[PDB]
């Protein structure tokens, strides 16, 4: 099973 | 006295001496074997009156039941008893009749193709009977003879006889592929294709494998079609693949463009996708084993909340397609929605004219036109939230493991087709092909495209330097183009596909084992710049290849819808992020390369394509495609006992490989893809794996695996597979 | 469990040496003063040095005021409600002193006859009947009923202790013992059908069945022609296989070969055939059924058993001296002992019937450096089982000399001058090829002109509890482990293998077998020599197989190998678990 | 239940006042010349009238071969293992001709005495023996145990 | 748990 841990400032960083 | 009951069916004294020459014959070289410890495990079941058949069986399976990491020699030993047991079913003695006298009898049984007579002079037999090497069955694998016996032998399944031997199958699979060559230069291609195969350099899949030099002409193993967007279509679309699959190809089948429930097809998509599913399993065991379908859609169909949870166990009947594997397709603006934090609007293909058009083959006209439909208000619509839409993908591929992602801009900037005339639209089965498509009126649609590839690998392990791909990809292109022109079309729109474009996917086994030897590993980045040099190889070889092809035999018909022909290569078009993992430079010659396309063309519109093995690489004692192995010894079952493989030369590199569970996270896996990518004309199957224990409370962040796709996504990843996940 | 104790307060009042020597006392109270205590001092020696291992009740009862002794009896019913009320009376009889039981019930005729309701709500009977005298209907009281293959009932007999149907049709807390010959098994091989019968619509067919193999032949195909007579036909594999299956869910479905048992036996099955076995399926006696609890025309048998402890004994030579020490004892015990039923000691004063046996065979094997699984162990087990027999046969030789044969002695084999070297399965001379060291032929003459004093002297059971108390392996089993767990009030109870620290690489473990064939050919072995039958288990570990299960083909092939050997009986099959 | 029938074939062999009148003639066959067919008569018309009401076994037992009629029956067991095998097999042999049983088990001593195993055991060996003659445990043989 | 694995011609060659 999978936790939601989903952080939009996290992610948000990444370059494409 | 202890008697045994003969071939025929009479009874004898018992040899025991004959018994231990075998097994000392078998032994010859090997390491770590008792035969001794053989002897006794077999002869304690032995009884009076024995099958002579029996004592064969029982002596190979002692010797199979003894496999392991402290003695992974059995392997050997027991296919050589195997082998020893095979030639005399087949021919009633170790030794095999001379090629020609076997080649007429076996005509005669209707087993072998008639054709090879004709295309052969008894005298031209006689020469390729002196090619072969019958002691190169001594080099297999038990789990490799496993596979022989099982499906590639020519046999009789009704009786269960087997009728050939390891080297007829590949002396008459080189025969077959290229009895159409002149006088001049057939017999030494024969000659080099037959050494190549022989001795495992070149990989051969199923179909080729069991059929070619017989009376079948049924080849295709993966077809892709493109459903459009009307029930004609949808009719066309399902019984090409009743027809496929009742010849076992895997489907790969593009539905998005099917409009969305409570259009202007009221009913949607969800009820036509049940029906390519039957469509799928019409020709299967009880419903249930064989018969494949991956089916692709785009992220932002309006029905897609639906179609995510298609294969959840947890649903009623009415609103699930279990048996069916699903390709979502994203794109740049997809995900950047993700990273800004912000909105994904859903659209039905049908109120939204250009926009899934744009989304294969123009990035900023997809932009255009998607923000544009966006302010326009009297378009039917849905807003969802970007990161509960990625959540809810990730979440369902996490669960099944089996719904993948496809990079569509990918996969049409960094291609060999202008996406402008022939775009990239979906992919197969396990996701490594990418091929142009068009939709079918009818099943007999003439200006439909159902497109088709032919396959093969080479084996890292085998070669002993980079530069044997020159003559292993001229040998391969060769071979499988030939091939092209010798098998069956049972559908119009397939054979379009395949006479214009003429597609081929030769990619690789024994990867993981090949970084071994060389002292690289798959998760710190230290295979980089090897697998740049390893793949530029390949590559550079097989564009030659069928370039020579090309100047010798004129290039594909549909040659000018390529990038190759605009004097673009895969080496202009890459991920620019690639520069920033790797530094090995080119070694080759790409620029007169260029040139001597520009000028003459290619045989092929593609030539490369990385798909997973699983039964081929058995026949070679190889790690599967890409793949680092599970573990040290591959476990499988059969009707004859366990089937135990160990990975090749364990005794020297045990600790040089790195087991899957051994990687601290996917991210050196998906570097190596990515860098292989630069090369490879089609895709790859690339799988993303984690062990729950690595993470607190045994549970997989989402955040990780955000991260990991939009890692691959950076690295021009085309397509992602499996998700594997360990359990305890 | 065995020195005299106050069960109410519980106070000890002897120690071991006391239990010893008194119950050496006991069994030679009644030799003359001349021999009397030269005896009483020999048997105390061999006992007190673990040499011959006795069994529960004679270690706990001889010296105190009882005379319960018999430990295993075993009973006949006949196809009337008075033989079956006959039965279910003994059985109350026996099970209230603790005895196990053996009951063949294979006579009564199937539902649907010409009594009408068939086998089962007797079968039920019987279980309540030995179930009579336990704690609360579960733990104590225990029995094997028997019963022929062809049977017309078979099917539902089969599933009896299947966990998995209604009230009803359902006899769990009892054990099985299917009866098979070299027919049942030949129709297997041939792909064919196999007739199923009521016993009382083929008239001599039950008789020839255990007695004479070739008289069954005639009349089973004969009564397959006549087609006035009630059948079911059955496809040969299938019977098998559900035999085999619900023997590998319960482990508790048994095979005995009655023909085995009668073509290599000490008894003229034309006279007193082997209809039966035991509980454990070691012991092998004929049996008549009775009209009433008291009828003097029936007859039940009865078995005085003990083992030699084979690594207590420095050389064969030895088991001279041991079989008269044990022979001579356990005669005595006949005399001894109550008989609570009339048919009981019918069967034990006309035939004296003794099953003497083996422990520490595992812990022997070892020191000799052989093995179970590899035929290593052949020749060695040839050698060592012709000097238990040879012996014995020898002591009771003796002993008849001194004391006159038994009163049914007429009725053996024996008595006709035959031998067990001259019956045994002709192919175990495929797989061992140890000569004969004794000198048989001399004894065969010295047993035609003076008899024995005891018609079976030899039979291998299984010891749990014995074995325990001179530390050994248990009967001819390879242990499980190195180490055996157990529990008790007192906490949990370890015991090692003997000699572990010299001999751990030499033991073969239970579960280090590959197969089941290399044991079954030792079975095989003994069996040549031993009187009555011996307790032999099938063992599987599902790891050792695809997807982690036991193939019928195996099951039936080892089957088969046991029948091949001339294996008498099979009992338990055990299954390892994760 | 009470015709004189074929359990094979089904056929059936006479009328009610057959049965009737040759119950009467069996039951009294043994009297007087004097009064012999006067009770015959007499016994008929109570009957086949309905005054007297006569039991199943009766009704289709007395005129053929039979003498089994005894449809209740009851066994006192006393407190040992003698007696309890005794009235085993009693029970047996009575359920075998369909009677119904009344046993009286009051005396058979409790769980813990010096029987040391309890009653429990007991009846349901009672139990058994009361089934031992019907269907599949179940259908035909029954008892009540005091 | 068991497998109904009866091949009729491998058994019928065996001699008892």
């Amino acid at each position: 099973q999978i936790d939601s841990e989903v952080d939009t400032d996290d992610l948000s960083n990444f370059q494409l | 006295n202890l008697l045994v009951t003969k071939r025929d069916g009479s009874t004898e004294r018992i040899n025991l001496d004959k018994i231990h020459r075998v097994l000392d014959w078998a032994a010859e070289g090997l390491h770590n074997v008792s035969i001794s410890q053989v002897e006794l495990r077999s002869h304690i079941q032995f009884y009076d009156g024995i099958k002579t058949s029996d004592i064969h069986e029982t002596i190979i399976k002692a010797a199979a039941d003894l496999i392991s990491r402290d003695a992974p020699d059995y392997q050997y030993l027991a296919a050589r008893l195997a082998i020893f047991h095979l030639r005399k079913k087949a021919y009633g003695q170790f030794e095999p009749p001379a090629l020609y006298d076997h080649v007429v009898k076996m005509v005669e049984m209707g087993k072998y193709d008639n054709h090879l007579l004709e295309d052969y002079t008894e005298e031209e037999f006689k020469q390729m009977d002196t090619f072969i090497d019958h002691d190169r069955d001594m080099t297999f694998s038990y789990a490799a003879v496993k596979q022989l016996e099982g499906k590639y032998l020519v046999q009789n399944r009704v009786t269960g006889e087997i009728y050939e031997s390891a080297q007829f199958l590949y002396i008459l699979v080189a025969a077959c592929l290229f009895s159409n060559y002149p006088r001049e230069t057939r017999l030494q291609y024969v000659k080099r294709f037959y050494d190549a195969v022989s001795t495992f350099k070149i990989s051969l899949p199923t179909p080729i494998m069991s059929g070619v030099r017989t009376p079948t002409r049924q080849f295709s193993s993966c077809v892709l079609i493109e459903c459009g967007d009307s029930l004609d279509s949808i009719n066309a679309t399902s019984s090409a693949i009743v027809k496929y699959v009742s010849q076992r190809a895997g489907i790969g089948i593009n539905a998005g463009r099917i409009r969305a429930l409570g259009s202007p097809f009221h009913t949607g998509c969800i009820p036509f996708y049940k029906h390519f599913q039957t469509a799928v399993k019409s020709c299967s065991q009880g419903g249930v084993r064989g018969g494949a379908a991956t089916l692709f859609y785009p992220m932002w169909h309006l029905e897609v909340e639906s179609l995510l949870v298609l294969k959840n166990n947890r649903g009623v009947e009415g609103n699930r397609v279990r048996h069916m594997d699903y390709g979502v397709q994203i794109n740049k603006l997809m995900y950047t929605r993700l990273l800004k934090g912000e909105d994904i609007t859903l659209f039905s293909p049908s109120d939204v004219p250009g926009l899934y058009d744009a989304f294969f083959a123009d990035q900023e006209e997809f932009e255009r036109l998607y923000t544009k439909y966006e302010k326009d208000d009297s378009i039917r619509k849905q807003r969802v939230k970007a990161v509960e839409l990625f959540s809810l993908m990730m979440q369902e591929r996490a669960s099944t493991g089996r719904i993948y992602i496809q990079n569509v801009d990918h996969c049409n900037t960094h291609s060999p087709f202008d996406p402008a005339i022939a775009p990239v639209r979906q992919s197969n089965l396990s996701l490594e092909i990418a091929l142009p498509t068009k939709p079918l009126n009818d099943v007999n649609d003439e200006n439909g495209e159902i497109a088709l590839c032919t396959l093969s690998a080479f084996n890292l392990g085998a070669i002993n330097n980079l530069d044997e791909l020159e003559e292993l990809a001229i040998l391969a292109v060769r071979a499988l183009d030939a091939l092209l022109d010798y098998q069956d079309y049972p559908i119009p729109a397939a054979k379009r596909g395949a006479m214009g474009r003429r597609t081929l996917g030769i990619g690789v086994i024994n990867f993981a084992y090949y970084l071994a030897k060389h002292g690289k590993r798959y998760s710190d980045g230290s295979a980089n710049n090897l697998t740049h040099k390893t793949f530029e190889a390949i590559q550079y070889y097989l564009l030659k290849a069928s370039n020579e092809l090309a100047k010798e035999q004129g290039a594909c018909p549909w040659f000018n819808e390529t990038t190759y022909a605009k004097g673009i290569l895969p080496i202009d078009t890459y991920k620019k992020d690639l520069d920033t993992i790797a530094n090995e430079p080119l070694h080759y010659d790409w620029e007169a390369l260029r040139e001597s396309i520009k000028t003459h063309g290619l045989r092929n519109s593609t030539l490369s394509a990385l798909m997973p093995s699983e039964t081929s690489s058995q026949i070679s004692n190889a790690t599967n495609g890409i793949e680092p192995p599970r573990g040290y010894v591959s476990i499988k079952a059969s009707k004859d006992g366990i089937l135990r493989q160990v990975v090749p030369d364990y005794e020297h590199l045990h600790d040089a490989y790195e087991l899957l569970w051994e990687m601290p996270g996917n991210d050196g896996y998906l570097q190596l893809v990515g860098i292989m990518q630069k090369f490879i004309d089609q895709s790859i199957s690339a799988n993303t794996n984690y062990d729950p224990s690595r993470f607190p409370s045994g549970k997989v962040p989402m955040q990780q695996l955000l991260k990991d796709l939009l890692t691959a996504y950076k690295f021009g990843v085309k397509t992602l597979y499996y998700q594997n996940t360990r359990d305890g």
